RNA sequence: GUAGGGGAGCGUUCAGUCCGCGGAGAAGCCAUACCGGAAGGAGUGGUGGAGCCGACUGAAGUGCGGAUGCCGGCAUGAGU
RNA sequence: CGAGCUGGAGAUACGCUUUGACUCGGGGAUGUCCGAAUGGGGAAACCCACCUCGUAAGAGGUAUCCGCAAGGAUGGGAACUCAGGGAACUGAAACAUCUCAGUACCUGAAGGAGAAGAAAGAGAAUUCGAUUCCGUUAGUAGCGGCGAGCGAACCCGGAUCAGCCCAAUCAAGCCGAAGUGGCUGGAAAGCUACACCUCAGAAGGUGAGAGUCCUGUAGGCGAACGAGAGGUCGUUGUUCGUGAAACGAUGACUGAAUCCGCGCGGACCACCGCGCAAGGCUAAAUACUCCCAGUGACCGAUAGCGCAUAGUACCGUGAGGGAAAGGUGAAAAGAACCCCGGGAGGGGAGUGAAAGAGAACCUGAAACCGUGGACUUACAAGCAGUCAUGGCACCUUAUGCGUGUUAUGGCGUGCCUAUUGAAGCAUGAGCCGGCGACUUAGACCUGACGUGCGAGCUUAAGUUGAAAAACGGAGGCGGAGC
């Protein structure tokens, strides 16, 4: 249902997913996503054991008030963290359907807002980046707005490096967070955007 | 300018009954969890048994598992699906995965076909019905 | 504990060079480099002021009041100045003398 | 991530050292002995909110069969006169009448003394 | 209504997102007679002197009066 | 490299440096005495010698084990590797076979890795084609006081990929684009008005918050010359516990064949099939982290390493054990001078935005100790509150509303634990602050909710891209039971 920008103006095809989109779906793939860049770095002697401490103390009875075995439990000061976090993942495999349905998805909510297809920058003329920002200015594109480029000429990458703007990614390497945390895709290079199945 | 709430990222819902909240122990001072006496901190009593039944009950048996068969059945071929015919690689492909061990037809299905079927076995019934709807099963050597 | 590392134990200027004082009071105020300390990130020039008292005792006569004397800076001043005002640099070659690269902007003297 | 108490405790600690007014000694100023102190303050106060109610009520008929007995009567008897004058369903006022408007209460014995006698 | 089971929520740190605030004064601390059904939350003022609130979502070393609990400070006995 | 330097050092004096100091990168040269310690002794760091060269000073040598000799070995390494030796607590709700476990520990040998390795094999297709590792098969097969419990391998997918020989680019470093005026302020980097750069808006610094002020970043250059056999007895290994126990392995005794020959295929026989022991080497994939860099829903001073640095102080004859401690200010401008005091300490003056930052230097809670004010108390019986009323005081969410306090009346057996039964003369607790207890793991099992596909669903190891995810169908679950 979509049009063009640059090089031609078809667009028309793909079967956007029903109804008017999913937060639901959507929520369950951007967490994965963050779930799976999340390092696993736990910094914590939760062992009586890890703590640098001897084995034995002052004697189990009569030494007057105490009871204890030795200077690392956690119910000391200086002692094992008994229950902290130690090194670990949280990255799992959503289902490979629920990736596909969830970029879809994430699409569609940019065509029912601010969408944008184009066919090469030739409109860009070497790295420039102030011939880009002159290239953005004719297709509304003033600063307003957070974008996301997903284009495939090493060269219009090159020309996005600017503030409030433009997140730069390449070989149809995207993503449902990149897409949601920007204001508007400009989907760029149709080579992922048409033909699969 | 004015204050805006704003749709996307933040806008993102849970999805209703898609993850509770655990259990942290203290909902109200009234909880000393577990029991109270000979439920205690330790590393299990087991869950299992040794008389508690399982014990006291009895066999030597002896278990075996020589060749177990596929259950291709007949309403598969019938009722549903013109014959894309069946040879090895054509039954796997429409639905009948499993390698390792051989296939066998068991008669199920009733609507009256001509069918050609190529299975490593199948019972007196199955054969007794494939011919008499018109057909033939190609058993190996 | 860290110190001026921040940049590079480098500075932009030399024990000779007239400099203006960019940032904070004394701003613009221009003077002669008379010392440079690259660690630290100082600089003596005839710019900030300063009235210093002396714990005298022993130490040359008990006559110890108190002293005018100029206290040091950072980057808190533009190095080098020729078109009235704080400039940065980028045209070297040599001038006589090969071995030296020298120093300009959007003009060309220092 | 390490979550510490810091700010959580000495908030929750002075919300109750400051309902400790002029509690004595250590029940205003030691956060422990405060708290015990309010528990049982608990039960003072929702036993004394329906306790009041008897407490007033029994001052109330106090005055009543005084002034009852002013006018050679007494509560028992003049109540069940009121009620005999089934007209009368004062009850509640009834002991301000007595002590305020001297004038008024004795009409309401010699209505009460009727209706019974 | 005890053990126990079930439900709805308050608060803390970190995170992603959005809206913002701040040396014409941020957090923290201190006072208070205000608000909410409770956990709690706000206004004003005072101190402080450089960072921070709100909303959604995510994750936890997430809530203390007790353990002859641990560390630290300070009391009592006693001007004995 | 291109002007400063004279270590931390907060410190003066003497000096050094464009005939290129300082620092950084790379070589050399000197390297006392101890330590394998090595001339001999020795209670480490000290005693005492002899031999050769020599003007004395001074230099060289003098240990044992290998080998002709060149040349090699002794000793030290956090963890990882193989080897010799090898526990018990514990589980079995007792214990003895069994488990913990060939774990812990000791000992040996070695390296940046080692180990293993080139089929007398796996094994049942007359398939395979050295080893190690990962997924998987699979908690299957099996072992088991058939108890607790223990637990393979083949196939398949994947990382890497070799078989050879004998005996008869990265460190030093340089270059690197582009903002000015007004305003608030002690101070501009903030606000405001117009401006530019962007292959560079990563980051630190600068009196507050920085694209364009410094260091840098993207991008580029860059070094003289610098690295990259069978048997019997005894036993045992692996799922191998005497079982029907094969096979390996070897302490004691024995002891063959030589290719119409030998070994194996889970007693054993025949047939069918797989393979050539009694000689040695062999990279890569694997493991670990003293050290180095990067990063983080890691910590931020009771945390985090034991240490914001200390294996110190302190403790112990010794082995060993073992702390706590952070913060002036933007800059020392670190307070000359005056006053009380021997001093300590303060008060001023001055500096600073602030000294409401003064060197017991950010904030500065609470317990605890005080001074001052309000209301109060010297006939009173008390879990210390609570309700009601009166008196006094006060007026910044606060004048009918209360706020503080106080007299008198009524009522009133701390808290927790444990318990048939707690004020209990049953337990715990001096007080405050902080620290302090239901977690994490597994392609595990079973259930509720939820979503995606749905009679089908799904990937694991890996591979390729990583400001990011796609591929990978080996395998797992439905699908037929008895
Ligand atoms: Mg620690
Ligand atoms: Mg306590
Ligand atoms: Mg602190
Ligand atoms: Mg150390
Ligand atoms: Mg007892």
């Amino acid at each position: 249902a979509q049009i063009n920008v640059i090089g031609q103006n078809g667009g028309r095809t793909i079967e956007l997913p029903l109804p008017e989109v999913n937060s639901g779906v959507l929520h369950e793939v951007v967490t994965w996503q963050l779930a799976s860049r999340r390092r696993g770095t736990a910094s914590t002697r939760t062992r009586a054991q890890v703590s640098k401490t001897g084995r034995k103390m002052y004697g189990q009875k009569g030494t007057g008030n105490a009871r204890h075995g030795d200077r690392s439990v956690p119910t000391f000061v200086g002692g094992g963290v008994a229950f902290g976090p130690k090194p670990r993942s949280y990255d799992y495999t959503l289902p490979r359907q629920v990736r596909q349905l969830g970029l879809a998805m994430a699409i569609a909510s940019r065509q029912e807002g601010g969408k944008l297809v184009a066919v090469d920058g030739f409109d860009i003329a070497d790295a420039k980046t102030k011939n880009f920002i002159s290239w953005a200015k004719q297709n509304g594109l003033d600063g307003t707005e957070k974008v996301l480029l997903v284009t495939d000429d090493e060269n219009t990458r090159r020309a996005a490096r600017n503030v409030s703007w433009v997140s730069v990614l390449p070989v149809a390497g995207v993503n449902v967070y990149d897409i949601l945390r920007h204001d508007r895709l400009v989907i760029d290079a149709a080579a992922l955007e048409i033909v699969e199945e | 300018h004015d204050l805006k709430p704003t749709p996307g990222s933040r806008k993102d819902r849970k999805r209703v009954g898609r993850g509770p909240g655990g259990t942290d122990k203290t909902a109200g001072r009234g909880h000393k969890g577990q029991k109270s006496r000979s439920g205690a901190g330790k590393g299990a009593f087991f869950e299992g048994g040794r008389s508690r039944l399982i014990a006291r009950l009895p066999k030597r048996g002896f278990n075996n598992v020589g060749t177990t068969y596929e259950v291709v059945k007949l309403s598969q071929l019938q009722d549903l699906e013109d014959t894309t015919f069946d040879r090895d690689t054509l039954e796997a492909y429409r639905l009948v995965r499993r390698k390792n061990r051989p296939v066998k037809l068991l008669a199920s299905g009733e609507i009256s076909r001509a069918v050609t079927v190529h299975v490593d076995a199948a019972s007196a019934a199955a054969i007794k019905a494939v011919e008499a709807a018109g057909g033939r099963v190609v058993l190996p050597e | 504990p860290s110190a001026g590392s921040h940049h590079n134990d480098k500075l932009h200027f030399k024990k000779g060079d007239t400099v203006i004082v960019l940032s904070g009071k004394h701003k613009g105020q221009t003077g002669k480099v008379l010392l440079a300390l690259p660690r630290d990130q100082k600089v003596v020039v005839e710019g900030v002021n300063v009235i210093t008292k002396n714990v005298k005792p022993s130490m040359t006569n008990p006559q110890g009041g108190q002293e005018q004397r100029e206290l040091a800076l950072h980057a808190s001043k533009v190095a080098l100045v020729d078109p009235e005002t704080g400039k940065a640099t980028r045209v070297r070659k040599q001038i006589v003398d090969g071995k030296k690269v020298r120093v300009a902007v959007a003009s060309g003297k220092t | 991530p390490r979550a510490k108490t810091g700010i959580v405790r000495r908030r929750r600690h002075k919300k109750v050292l400051k309902r400790a007014k002029g509690f004595w000694g250590s029940r205003s100023k030691q956060y422990r002995n405060a708290f015990q102190t309010l528990l049982n303050a608990a039960t003072y106060e929702y036993r004394d909110r329906r306790n009041k109610k008897r407490d007033f009520r029994r001052l109330w008929i106090q005055r009543i069969n005084a002034g009852a007995r002013l006018h050679g009567m007494n509560y028992s008897t003049f109540i069940n006169g009121l009620k005999r004058a089934n007209i009368d369903l004062n009850r509640k006022v009834l002991a301000d009448i007595a002590a305020r408007e001297p004038e008024a209460f004795k009409a309401l014995v010699d209505a009460s003394r009727n209706a019974r006698q």
